[PDB]
């Protein structure tokens, strides 16, 4: 659980250039604020490697 | 002196910070809490070196250099001559470029620019991969003296 990957994020990427943002991404037209489970999820979803 | 750069200007975004002391630029990007009106102390404010006071924090570090000062300006000759410092800042695909070219003036006047060519030759290039938005300046002030 020491390796991560993103997932959902607003925009495409600009050519080599870094994040580190981990802030929940909205699907929906409903704020979240953080803590939410429909139509919120978490940026980050991590590898596991067996 | 202080070109901080972000694209909120908070703790949760990554931020520039151009702060030549008197020999160094100490060239930092961090995660930095700003305060709101972030300002520095021309006298060194004494110290010791006790002036810094943009940061109050720094979660993550990833790019560090540190190198001659941007300003090779010395008033130390005397007065009577101001400077013309010019600098152009120009960030695409994760590069950031700084040229720079001083020039002395001779009119006392600062409401226009004087009319000449001037080239801009490059100074440093820098490999960092952050997004900018915003732009700040920051000053020093010592103390009402
Ligand atoms: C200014 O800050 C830099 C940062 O490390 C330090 O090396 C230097 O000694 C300080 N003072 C002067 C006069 O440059
Ligand atoms: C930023 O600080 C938080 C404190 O909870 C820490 O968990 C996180 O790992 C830090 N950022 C990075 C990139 O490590």
């Amino acid at each position: 659980y020491n390796y991560l990957y993103r997932l959902f994020r607003k925009s495409n990427l600009k050519p080599f250039e870094r994040d580190i943002s981990t802030e929940i991404y909205q699907a929906g037209n409903k704020p979240c604020n953080g803590v939410a489970g429909f139509n919120c999820y978490f940026p980050l979803r991590s590898y596991s490697f067996r | 002196r202080g070109w901080i750069f972000g694209t909120t200007l908070d703790s949760k975004t990554q931020s520039l910070l151009i702060v030549n002391n008197a020999t160094n630029v100490v060239i930092k990007v961090c995660e930095f809490q700003f305060c709101n009106d972030p300002f520095l102390d021309h006298k060194n404010n004494k110290s010791m070196e006790s002036e810094f006071r943009v940061y109050s924090s720094a979660n993550n570090c990833t790019f560090e250099y540190v190198s001659q000062p941007f300003l090779m300006d010395l008033e130390g000759k005397q007065g009577n001559f101001k400077n013309l410092r010019e600098f152009v800042f120009k960030n695409i695909d994760g590069y950031f470029k700084i040229y720079s070219k001083h020039t002395p003036i001779i009119v006392r006047e600062p409401e226009d620019l004087p009319q000449g060519f001037s080239a801009l030759e490059p100074l440093v290039d820098l490999p960092i991969g952050i997004n900018i938005t915003r732009f700040q300046t920051l000053l020093a002030l010592h103390r009402s003296y």
